C-alpha cells in the first residue's frame, strides 16, 4: 500500500 | 515516526520543454523517494522522477529510477508507455489520485553523479513525456522511458522542485544528498534558465531533524538520524555554473547502408559518450549534389530506432542523407552513397 505524495499547488 | 520532507527550490525557474539536474546520493536510507524533478502539481500532467532506495541502506538493496505522470483531468483516453528500458516496468497506481508510473532498477552508487534529463515535446496532438538518465561516472546515456499522454500543449509548466522523502516512517535513518547543474529550456525563446540560486527548506518548519547547506560545487541537504538544523527552516545558496549548460556533442556511426532485393538497410550507433537520440529522418536522392527533391523520405525515426528495413525501388545509384538530432535539437547530418550489396 506505499504511497509518495506531493507538494500542493500554492493557493 | 518519520524522517522530515525537505524542499531544494529554483529561485528562476519558468515553463520549460527540458528540464536537467544532477543527483548524488550520499547516505541512503531505505524508503527514501529523491524526487529531482517534480512539475504541474495539481495541475493537468502533474509528475515527477527521481530515484528510490526501496529497500536496504546500500548497493545490496533495491535501487531504482521512478517517474509517473498523474492520470488526464478531462480526457478518458488511457496514458501509455510507448517505451520502458529492459530494467524498466510500466504499472498504473491508485490510492485518492490515478496514473502511470514507470520504476527502473537501476545500480546507482553513492558518491557518483546522476543526471536526469526529462522532455516533453507534441507528437501526433498527444504531449510524450521521456526520461533520460546519464550516468556521469561511465559517460553513458540511457534512455529510461517515455509515457504518451493524451492532452496536447501540456509541458513542465510550473512547480519545479526537488524533494527527499521519507514514504514509510524510519526517521533513526539518515538520508543525505547532494545536487547542482539545475537547467531548464525555456518554452518561450528555447534558451536556457540556469537555477544557479535555490532554497533548501524542510517540509515542517517545527521539525528541525534535516539540515542543508552548499560548497562551490553542490547544494546538500540530509534528514532523519541526529540531523539537525543549522539553517533554520531554510536559506537560499548560490553555485557558480555558467549561465548556459555544458551540452555534449551527437555522434555515431552508420554501421550499415545497402540495397538489395528492393529492401534498403540503414543502420547506425551513436558513439558510447554520445547525447541520446531524439528523432531521425533519412531523405533518399538520385546525385551527389543531393539537389532537387528526394526519390523517397523516411520520416518519424523513434528515439529508440537505430535502423530501418524498408520494401522500396530505387534507381542504380542512390544517395542517403541521414538527418539525426538529440534531446537537446543538435543536429548531425551524415551522407552516404547506398551500397547495391549486402
Ligand atoms: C511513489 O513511490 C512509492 C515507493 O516505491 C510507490 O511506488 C508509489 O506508488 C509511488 N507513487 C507514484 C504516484 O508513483
Ligand atoms: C505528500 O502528502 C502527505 C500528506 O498527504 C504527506 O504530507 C507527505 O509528506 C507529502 N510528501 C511530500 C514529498 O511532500
Ligand atoms: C502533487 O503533485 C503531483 C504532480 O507532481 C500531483 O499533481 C498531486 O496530485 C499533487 N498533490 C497535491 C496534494 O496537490
Ligand atoms: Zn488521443
Amino acid at each position: 500500500a506505499a504511497t509518495t505524495t506531493t507538494p500542493a499547488p500554492a493557493k | 515516526a518519520s524522517a522530515p520532507g525537505v524542499y531544494v527550490t529554483p529561485k528562476n525557474s519558468v515553463s520549460s520543454d527540458i528540464i536537467s539536474i544532477d543527483w548524488s546520493p550520499v547516505q541512503t536510507a531505505p524508503y527514501t523517494y529523491w524526487a529531482v524533478h517534480n512539475w504541474n502539481q495539481g495541475g493537468e500532467a502533474g509528475g515527477y522522477a527521481g530515484f528510490q532506495q526501496q529497500s536496504g541502506f546500500d548497493e545490496n538493496g533495491k535501487r531504482t529510477l521512478h517517474f509517473a505522470v498523474w492520470d488526464p483531468i478531462s480526457s478518458k483516453e488511457a496514458i501509455k508507455a510507448e517505451y520502458v528500458s529492459p530494467t524498466s516496468v510500466a504499472s498504473n497506481f491508485g490510492g485518492e489520485g490515478t496514473g502511470l508510473k514507470i520504476q527502473t532498477t537501476y545500480d546507482w552508487k553513492n558518491y557518483n553523479w546522476y543526471r536526469m534529463t526529462m522532455r516533453s515535446w507534441q507528437e501526433n496532438g498527444h504531449t510524450k513525456f521521456g526520461q533520460w538518465l546519464k550516468d556521469v561516472s561511465k559517460n553513458q546515456w540511457k534512455l529510461i522511458g517515455i509515457m504518451d499522454f493524451p492532452v496536447p500543449n501540456v509541458t513542465f509548466n510550473y512547480g519545479q522542485t526537488l524533494f527527499q522523502a521519507d514514504w514509510l516512517g524510519n526517521g533513526q535513518d539518515v538520508r543525505e544528498a547532494r545536487v547542482k547543474n539545475g537547467y531548464g529550456r525555456n518554452i518561450s525563446d528555447k534558451k536556457w534558465t540556469s537555477w544557479n540560486t535555490q532554497s533548501i527548506e524542510g517540509q515542517e518548519p517545527l521539525n528541525n531533524n534535516w539540515d542543508g547547506g552548499a560548497t562551490s560545487e553542490y547544494l546538500w541537504f540530509k534528514a532523519g538520524g541526529d540531523s539537525r538544523s543549522t539553517i533554520g527552516t531554510g536559506k537560499t545558496f548560490t553555485l557558480n555554473q555558467p549561465s548556459q549548460p555544458e551540452i555534449g556533442k551527437l555522434d555515431y556511426d552508420v554501421k550499415s547502408t545497402y540495397y538489395e532485393n528492393e529492401k534498403l538497410n540503414i543502420t547506425w550507433q551513436l558513439k558510447d559518450s554520445s547525447t541520446p537520440q531524439f528523432k531521425g529522418k533519412i531523405e533518399i536522392y538520385n546525385n551527389e549534389n543531393m539537389t532537387g527533391q528526394p526519390i523517397n523520405v523516411i520520416n518519424d525515426i523513434k528515439s529508440y530506432q537505430n535502423g530501418i528495413s524498408q520494401s522500396i525501388s530505387l534507381p542504380t545509384n542512390t544517395y542517403a542523407k541521414i538527418v539525426l538530432t538529440d534531446i537537446f535539437d543538435q543536429t548531425v547530418e551524415k551522407k552516404v552513397k547506398i551500397k547495391n550489396e549486402s
